[PDB]
């Protein structure tokens, strides 16, 4: 929910 | 008749208005409507005619000599939630009552059927009994 | 390239050489009619497949309210401004994000790609 | 001259019943139908029945059963299935031989759609200037079957067998 | 009784079609079965959203699809479509107007509800299959009122984007300002609440 | 001569024949008396570039039809007839093809609603029963 | 209860199967009686390599309900009649323009031209059959009965709609291929328009 | 490895199957090692 | 989903991958293998790039632009009217014209972009044809001048004669279907 190489 | 900026009223009277009319749970209680309205009749009117004859009793001549019964099923009838109680007697079964006395909340089903009988006698007779 | 159905049994044509003449003929299995191939290539395969997509498109795609429309674009055959795009909109498309316009307008049906 | 403003009206008449009812007959365009090498025709009710409903109880039927064996062996085959349909060559589809064997054959089936909702009529040019209209009572489409050699089953299943087959398929059509 | 308006509208039967002239033309799927082939598309389809607004032989549950792209038409009498009601855009204007909502305020002794709604055709069902051919706009005002263009044409406006949420969910206060994962275990800790 | 063999006489002469698609309304009609000999008039009008078909309705009958015509060279048809006497023939070939459509466009629909109230009479649906049958 | 749409035509790729793309469609009578029926038409992927299998490449079959093994397609429009190639092609693809679409079915084409008899293909149909087949005779009206009842049964179930069934089956096809040119993209089982 | 200009000390494969059956089973424990650390400290987690 | 674009490569982590080497599966889902280079390749970016191209599979099809089988009864009757120049210059000292020349012939065109990628060159890719093949197959290849690379191919000189008296009637897949077996396998296991 955060970014593409963080979390969802 | 635009509604300018007055919209916050009027999408929230047209929801209300979707479920005055139609209720939370609607979707449930039209399937059954449709169900019990069209469904069973469909059902009862799809089945194919019950043909029945002899296995070429008497050993007679037999010139198709066994008789011919066919059974044509319509018309079915539901009536309201009925208990019938010890002694056999009808009354009406209200929901509360159900549920205390472990009773099933369901209905009775009446279907017309139309009997023909063939037995080679130049005479067919159609009897038709009512609500069975 | 394409297909040949022989008249005599509406079947597929199928090439076969002439030993005699050394001419390619397509000839039906199931009956004996023979015709001399003008195209003389028997299969051809593109495996680079660089088709333009500009002959599938179709004009009434013009029609859809979900398509993005440009003004910016101006059509080259009627001069129309109004242009839907949209992109490939194809599997094995490999890698490509080009837009293929299609002028707007009733009847014009013109499809060009910048 | 007068064809490019002439105008032409005529009676329409519907007669209550004709002898002879009125069909369509449609064939495909890429059959190429020519009607010049139509000398003769062959028109009629299929046969096939005979592959798959009748006369396929010709040995088993006339077997010989008798007597209580007899009404057993009856009552036994009917109640077994339900009563094998026999030849009812009104509901059947019809077979077209044009000028005998040697021409083509086609083969027409009674169109499966019907028309609850649609009627067709037919208007056909008389001496005395009116149009009659007739109802269509069936369509039929016909299909043309080669003349050309047809592979036996047997060997076919043979062929089938070898679904591989690496030699030339045209080779093995001309040793059949 | 779309069948039998389908054929009174100029659709060629499978039966009667010419294989060769099927490629330049529209299949026109009913329930699954594929009746025939329409010549011109355009007209049938806004022939048959006409008569579905005014409820005269298609029913509002039925739905009509038109992918423009694979020239089909397909329309479903099936039983089991999930779908919601949303008001219609003509232009860029909602159908929907002071009138309506003055009826509407007056529900009592007036007798006008929402199937009034429906039959004036002020707003329509739509099913996700037909949702994936209409242009939505999540608030009326804002996104049909004219601006830098994002789109001119849409074609139907949402109620209130609020209802996408279900029962549990709808009690949650300021659900957007929420974790969804926590909204999601709301809407389970609620069915446990005591009352 | 034989009895399967079919009277291609027609084909010979190349009788022209048209095919017309007609409504139910119409059909029925005309099937109503049957008997008269008469149902109405086909009227053909032709320009220097354009020709248009139509037919009036009778009127008697009642108590306009423009025609639409369709191209036939995608599919050859031919009429023929199975004779009573066991004498297949064959009538023409058809070389036009026509649609009849009607003029009323709303109006109409409430004669086709009609007709399928009437169509929906046959159908039969559950009946709720009052009292418990005895 | 959620269930996937019937009377529908799907297409997926499976990279198990050896079907390189295949194509659904789960038929009802109108709901009105009998269980659901699903055919199923497969193109088999040119992974699998021989001297004939490489040149014929993708070669499409079908998996007709109530007969064990796989039949080619070819087979199956023959035994509904179509006999001629020109007519099954036509059924299968709407515009014979486009050469690339002919190409994918040249080969099940060939696969199939040892039968080119109609009652041959019903008899073919009947042997592959999981029910058991004492006779010719029998396997032709046994394997007639199962394409006039159990496959396809929304488009008919009688009435002599063979006509009907065949564009419908050609429609599955013409789907499959356009998949496999990759002109449609495959549908997803997902999509709440298809979960009745 | 038997590439020219491909160091054969340093080149390593992922597969430990392939290890084992091109440098050993010593190999395989000092590489099942490697890769096992590889996964648990990819987190930043540490495991003695 | 949540490892980073430094990588630029595929890798299996966490959970799959403990399974993968506890279970020591045959098959990993992401078989990898880290090659260091060892001298000069490693300090020069074009050495690794020949490297690379020393250890990437390439096949005839990824190099290959289309491919088209014709049939042509006379080589010099150059049915491609592109091919005549070099179809002439090579029949004007013509090598294995003496056994025959088979009718069919297979086209191959090669896309530049590819080739120059991969730096494969036609006398190399026609010599791993011929070694294939053996000689089976006879390949005709332009001139790198040429804007089209074109590579063309017909059965053997001495297979179309079949150097056999009885000659054998089986004529196995004739010439035109042998031709397209010879095409696929070509472009599937050329192995370049
Ligand atoms: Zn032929
Ligand atoms: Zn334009």
């Amino acid at each position: 929910i955060w970014g593409i190489g963080c979390n969802p | 008749e635009i509604t300018p900026d007055l919209w916050q009223e009027a999408c929230w009277i047209v929801i209300s208005s979707y479920f005055d009319e139609k209720g939370l749970v609607r979707q449930q209680l039209d399937s059954f409507d449709e169900f019990i309205q069209m469904s069973v009749q469909r059902i009862v009117e799809d089945a194919p005619p019950i043909d029945l004859q002899a296995e070429a009793q008497h050993a007679s001549g037999e010139v198709e000599e066994p008789p011919r019964y066919l059974l044509k099923f319509e018309q079915i009838y539901l009536s309201k939630p009925t208990h019938w109680e010890r002694d056999g007697a009808p009354s009406p079964m209200m929901p509360n009552e159900a549920r205390l006395r472990n009773l099933t909340y369901s209905a009775p089903l009446y279907v017309d059927i139309t009997k023909t009988v063939i037995k080679e006698g130049e005479e067919q007779l159609q009897t038709q009994h009512q609500k069975t | 390239v394409g297909i040949r159905f022989c008249q005599e049994c509406n079947n597929m044509l199928y090439p076969k050489e002439d030993k005699e003449n050394r001419i390619l003929l397509y000839a039906c299995r199931n009956c004996d009619y023979q015709q001399e191939a003008d195209n003389s290539c028997i299969y051809v395969n593109k495996i680079t497949h660089e088709v333009d997509e500009l002959t599938q498109i179709i004009a009434d795609v013009s029609q859809d309210p979900t398509l993005p429309r440009t003004e910016d674009h101006p059509c080259q055959k009627c001069g129309h401004k109004e242009a839907v795009f949209f992109q490939s909109h194809s599997a094995r498309a490999e890698d490509a994000m080009r837009l293929y316009y299609v002028c707007t307008a009733p009847h014009c049906g013109h499809r060009w790609t910048e | 001259g007068p064809s490019s403003q002439n105008v032409t009206e005529y009676v329409v008449r519907v007669p209550k019943n004709t002898t002879k009812k009125y069909n369509i007959m449609a064939f495909n365009a890429a059959d190429k139908v020519n009607f010049a090498t139509w000398n003769q025709a062959r028109l009629e009710r299929d046969l096939s029945n005979k592959k798959i409903y009748q006369e396929e109880e010709m040995p088993e039927s006339g077997a010989g059963s008798e007597f209580n064996r007899k009404l057993r062996e009856e009552a036994r085959r009917k109640k077994y299935g339900i009563v094998l349909k026999e030849f009812r060559p009104e509901d059947q589809p019809w077979l077209l031989r044009v000028n005998g064997k040697s021409g083509r054959k086609f083969k027409g089936i009674k169109k499966g759609g019907v028309t609850e909702n649609t009627s067709y009529y037919i208007f056909t040019q008389c001496p005395d200037g009116a149009f009659e209209a007739f109802p269509v009572h069936n369509w039929y489409n016909f299909t043309p079957l080669a003349r050309h050699r047809t592979l036996t089953a047997e060997e076919a299943e043979e062929e089938w067998e070898r679904r591989n087959k690496v030699l030339n398929h045209f080779s093995i059509m001309q040793q059949r | 009784p779309i069948l039998e308006f389908l054929e009174e509208w100029s659709m060629e039967n499978l039966e009667e079609i010419s294989p060769a002239a099927i490629a330049d033309a529209t299949k026109i799927f009913v329930n699954g079965c594929w009746v025939g082939i329409h010549k011109d598309p355009e007209q049938l389809m806004n022939t048959l959203r006409k008569l579905r607004r005014q409820m005269d032989i298609i029913v509002s549950e039925v739905s009509m699809i038109r992918d423009i792209r694979e020239r089909e038409i397909r329309i479903y009498t099936d039983a089991g479509r999930i779908c919601r009601p949303l008001l219609i855009v003509e232009k860029q204007k909602l159908l929907l107007k002071k009138r309506h909502i003055d009826q509407l305020k007056e529900r009592e002794y007036n007798n006008y509800s929402w199937q009034d709604l429906v039959a004036s055709g002020v707003v329509e069902y739509i099913d996700t299959l037909e949702e994936e051919t209409v242009m939505l706009a999540m608030t009326p005002d804002d996104l049909q009122e004219k601006e830098v263009a994002y789109c001119s044409t849409y074609t139907h406006c949402e109620i209130h984007p609020s209802m996408i949420l279900g029962v549990c969910a709808s009690i949650i206060p300021f659900p957007d300002h929420n974790q969804s994962p926590r909204n999601t275990y709301q809407s389970a800790m609620g069915k446990q609440a005591m009352g | 001569a034989e009895r399967g063999e079919l009277d291609l006489t027609g084909a010979k002469q190349n009788t022209g024949v048209w095919l017309v698609k007609v409504p139910k309304y119409l059909s029925q009609q005309w099937a109503k008396a049957s008997g008269r000999g008469e149902v109405g008039k086909l009227r053909i009008a032709k320009t220097q570039g354009r020709t248009e078909v139509s037919f009036t309705l009778n009127e008697d009958l009642a108590n306009e039809h423009p025609f639409v015509l369709q191209s036939v060279g995608g599919q050859t048809l031919t009429v023929f007839t199975e004779s009573s006497s066991d004498k297949l023939s064959l009538e023409g070939i058809v070389v036009q093809r026509a649609e009849c459509r009607p003029a009323a466009s709303e109006n109409y629909m409430r004669l086709k609603r009609l007709q399928i109230e009437e169509s929906s009479k046959p159908v039969r649906l559950s009946q709720q029963l009052d009292k418990v049958v005895t | 209860q959620e269930k996937m749409a019937t009377n529908t035509v799907y297409v997926f790729a499976k990279k198990d199967s050896k079907y390189a793309y295949t194509g659904e469609c789960r038929s009802c009578l109108e709901n009105s009686s009998r269980p659901t029926s699903t055919i199923w038409v497969s193109m088999l992927a040119r992974g699998g390599q021989g001297a004939k299998k490489s040149a014929i490449g993708q070669r499409i079959v079908a998996t007709l309900p109530y007969i064990k093994q796989e039949v080619p397609i070819i087979i199956v429009f023959r035994a509904l009649g179509f006999v001629s190639d020109r007519d099954i092609l036509e059924h299968i693809i709407y515009d014979f323009e486009d050469p690339e679409m002919m190409e994918m079915v040249k080969p099940s084409l060939d696969e199939a031209f040892v039968i080119q008899e109609q009652n041959v293909a019903l008899n073919f149909i009947g042997s592959r059959g999981a029910k058991p087949g004492v006779t010719k005779e029998k396997r032709i009206k046994y394997a007639k009965e199962v394409l006039q009842k159990e496959m396809l049964p929304h488009v008919g179930v009688s009435d002599f709609c063979e006509t009907k069934k065949a564009y419908f089956l050609g429609y599955m096809v013409h789907r499959l291929l356009l998949a496999a040119l990759g002109r449609r993209e495959l549908d997803d089982r997902d999509h709440y328009g298809n979960k009745r | 490895l038997s590439e020219k200009d491909v160091d054969p000390v340093r080149t390593t494969s992922n597969d430990i199957v392939e290890i084992f059956t091109v440098l050993g089973i010593e190999a395989v424990r000092k590489a099942l090692e490697r890769e096992l650390y590889h996964v648990i400290s990819f987190d930043g987690s540490y495991v003695n | 989903f949540h490892y980073a674009g430094v990588s630029a490569k595929n890798v299996t982590l966490g959970v799959p991958r403990l399974k993968e080497l506890i279970n020591i599966s045959k098959k990993p889902k992401t078989p990898s293998l880290t090659v260091f280079l060892l001298g000069q390749s490693a300090r020069d970016a074009e050495r690794a790039k020949d490297i690379l191209c020393r250890l990437e599979h390439t096949t005839l099809r990824k190099v290959t632009a289309n491919t088209a089988i014709y049939y042509d009864p006379n080589p010099q009757s150059t049915v491609v009217a592109e091919d005549q120049e070099w179809v002439n210059v090579y029949y004007e000292m013509p090598d294995f014209d003496v056994a025959r020349i088979s009718p069919w012939l297979l086209r191959v065109e090669l896309d530049r972009k590819h080739m120059t990628d991969r730096k494969l060159t036609m006398e190399q890719i026609a010599e791993k044809i011929n070694a294939g093949f053996g000689d089976d197959l006879n390949c005709i290849f332009n001139d790198d001048n040429a804007e089209k690379l074109v590579l063309r191919i017909r059965i053997m000189n001495s297979d179309e004669n079949k150097m056999q008296e009885e000659e054998e009637v089986v004529d196995k897949m004739d010439d035109d279907v042998f031709l397209r077996c010879i095409e696929s396998n070509m472009l599937t296991d050329m192995t370049l």
